[PDB]
């Protein structure tokens, strides 16, 4: 699939190294030229140390590889797809076809699944099987669940956005607090859910549920390894300066959320910018 | 034989 | 090392799938038995393809093995020992004479190395040895470099931190404009290379310099999967803020900097907060 | 009645547990002080979930507080009474006449009535009134009875006690097969029916009704929980072998059936060894 | 949970009571309706007292309900499956990853982990983790205890099962002798203990501990209403007869021993019966 092999030859090369140097007490000269090759499969521990003889990061070597793209696998593709039809649903009809069929085939397939709701949702169109089915698929699907993955957290952040919330919390709840880091990816995406179902509550008004997100996100900050991303640390910290205001009445609170509010504005991040003012404008009413 | 039992 | 067979299994259990769904068309019945007892090393092909399987991140999954602690291995641990003597200076010596000389090993050993002298440079121990060197260092390191990895911004970021900007520009120049994305770990290294580069041009005046690093940030920007720092974003945007003071004179620059300031105070980050405060008081006399 | 509380508070800190491990998520502290004070009635299904907690049986938490001994109730005491009147003959008479005229009260009294019938029969006293009813008794207890409980194979077993075969018959055969097993003490009885007319049947020579109840209890060991009295299969199995050996004349059959006796007296059931001995030289006669 | 009310109610009409009959004096009839209707949770006393009404056993009455099979909780399932996966291995891991973790959580618990050590040790499958904490795990349950239930004497009985005999003689020792009965599942699991300990004393030779189990178990049968179990009797019987052939060297010890093996063949208990004739084959050797 990947070609790891050359990668390896590549760096190897930059940096001035000789075959000897990567397979010395790894592997024979002859295997190790296969290797390079591409023509023998590298194990996960082999990669590892060639990494550390490099000096080069492991996981950035597997990107350069050709792990990086979604494109490495169907769900891959899928899921590109998405963002496709999203802008043009004309699309829709013929995809929606394949995937629905196999929306519980694993839990990335489900997610995509969610996706087409979505975007039906999102231009009206005709979804009758969803409707008849979510309730069913996610207890199929999370009834007897008991450790969750950075996946696990993707749908639910899809979940929160095509169902009511009251449908979605009994499967959140279980999923935190996080105690572990385990990648990016996954910090991410169980940074997301938070995010995604703080600014439901707040809406909402559910200010009981609203702490409860705040004080999970702010959990996550205590772990060893977690990597916040700051634009969501901005946001986040703007529902709870709105929190904050919903409650104390504090006048303070709403001029933090508003310079947070204009800070992105200010850094550039437009789209996020437009949809605080109309999520604050909303605020002052429903 | 032929047991009495009370319980 | 690592037990990645055993997380497989785990994961295919929590999930409800049989040993069946995993190997089957990939390998027989007895082999990835062998692999879920550890007992198989696994190649990455089929690793990514039980990934498929499991609907599992791939990259979750080797972090969950034990890919995660930099402890997987001899440079991680030094590394890790680094903080420990940045606090704890004593200890400096003792690691310092077995570090230093085996600086030229590789990339991340030079970037260790690298370490140590930020700390002597911070508590003003001697290091006679490196002022002796890193010219020499750099020149044989770079001399003939022609494409960059992660490693060495983040060797040039510690180098900004323990040498006169001047003898790393000629270092940092070729290293940019960025065209692609190498993962989470290459995009933090490559954005902290400019946010320290654009904050030592800013303190020293370096206008033109400083009009550069913003370029190549915002070029960042424009890059495919490229995962921009959100905080890094909120100091470098001070830092373009500054600039824009430092040239048109804009006083509604110096605000706006000001509030970006503030808004570190308020989300929590204080470290980044103290750090710009000072850095502005600095600012407004000289560097 | 029973400290059911004391005995909670008694394993809850021999197994070092606080009174929160076991309120936690059932009652308030205040409310689980006053069930260990013994001064608020506990629910069958509070107990059984401390017990769960405790991770001690519940039975046997029942047992320690005092479900053990019959003692619990009147009835109780009225059937410990018996055996002391057994020894006791002059006794009789007092009671008798405070339990004949209850006898129909519950079937617990009716299988009394019939222990002081069992005695009388034994030192021959007069019981006029018992043979002037039973019939009745019976046409009134069972005529219309669908469904049986442990104390009707208690009656049934006593019945076949003072009573002759024929008279009692009737009665049996609606309550076999077996298809449940409703606890130690219900299969206790159920046995011990098999087993003294199984008895009968040898003696009377009723080889129809042997196979009968030779059947019904190897058709016992096919239930799922069912707890086999061993002394009872050890006494049963005697009996089919005298069964088979009054049938196909099998001396093999005789002399396992000697085997068995002899097993009793060696294992020191000295009781069953001497009722088998009688039995057995009675059977090479009457 | 489970419908008492119901049962009542069946029993209640079987025996062609009024309701009057049950409630009259104990309840108001609406809430006894409540009550037979099961939408009002019943006491243990008042249940006691419509037991003593019904005239029908109090513990037949909650068998009845569903306090029967161990499904009425959690820890029931686990201990069923057990057997399940006895029979089945490749159950083995999934479970044991979920169980073992609460290997500590309640003594219940304890015993179904020492079930699934039971299954390995029988395939040869791994199971390092056992091997480096039960000493630990045994240390912290008893070191300070001082009265046992039965679930402890269950504990033992496979303690036994998967430790060597020396490792587990400490914790017995003071859990005899019995002076009290707590119910026939009691008397059952002190019983299995002696029979358990009295087979593994003569099969090592140990006859001063084979002694003292002898003892024990006579002792049983001098308390007030304990259930002495027929099957064990006869069992524990023959290896008194054992003994005292292995002591006294009496040939009809040998004899009478040999004449209640044949006896569990004559009343068809032929797995007793293969398992004592394999226990005496190897008793005129050694194991």
């Amino acid at each position: 699939m990947f070609k790891i092999g050359s990668v390896l030859k590549q760096i190897r090369q930059e940096l001035n190294y000789h075959q000897i140097d990567l397979y010395s007490g790894i592997m024979s000269k002859s295997v190790y030229i296969k290797v390079e090759a591409d023509s023998r499969p590298i194990s996960v521990e082999e990669l590892s140390k060639f990494s550390e003889r490099l000096g080069v990061n492991f996981f950035e070597i597997l990107n350069r590889a050709g792990m990086n793209t979604k494109s490495v696998n169907e769900t891959g593709k899928e899921k590109l797809l998405i963002s496709k039809i999203f802008t043009n649903p004309d699309l829709f009809d013929k995809n929606f076809q394949r995937i629905e069929p196999k929306r519980l085939t694993s839990l990335q397939y489900f997610s995509i699944y969610l996706g087409y709701i979505s975007i039906a949702h999102h231009y009206n169109i005709e979804v009758p099987t969803f409707n008849k089915t979510i309730t069913s698929d996610l207890k199929h699907l999370y009834d007897k669940r008991t450790t969750f993955f950075g996946i696990d957290y993707e749908i639910v952040s899809n979940l929160l956005n095509v169902l009511p919330y009251e449908e979605v919390s009994s499967i959140i709840k279980p999923m935190y607090p996080i105690v572990d880091s385990f990648g990016k990816d996954y910090d991410l995406t169980i940074q997301t859910v938070l995010k995604n179902a703080l600014t439901i509550s707040i809406m909402n008004r559910n200010l009981k549920e609203a702490q409860y997100y705040i004080n999970q996100f702010e959990h996550l900050k205590t772990i060893k390894n977690i990597s916040i991303n700051g634009y969501y640390d901005l946001e986040i910290n703007y529902l709870k300066q709105i929190y904050q205001f919903l409650t104390d009445k504090n006048i303070d609170s709403y001029l933090n959320a508003v310079n947070i509010i204009n800070i992105f504005k200010i850094i550039g991040k437009e789209d996020i910018h437009r949809s605080l003012v109309e999520e604050l404008t909303k605020i002052s009413a429903k | 034989a032929i047991t009495l039992i009370f319980i």
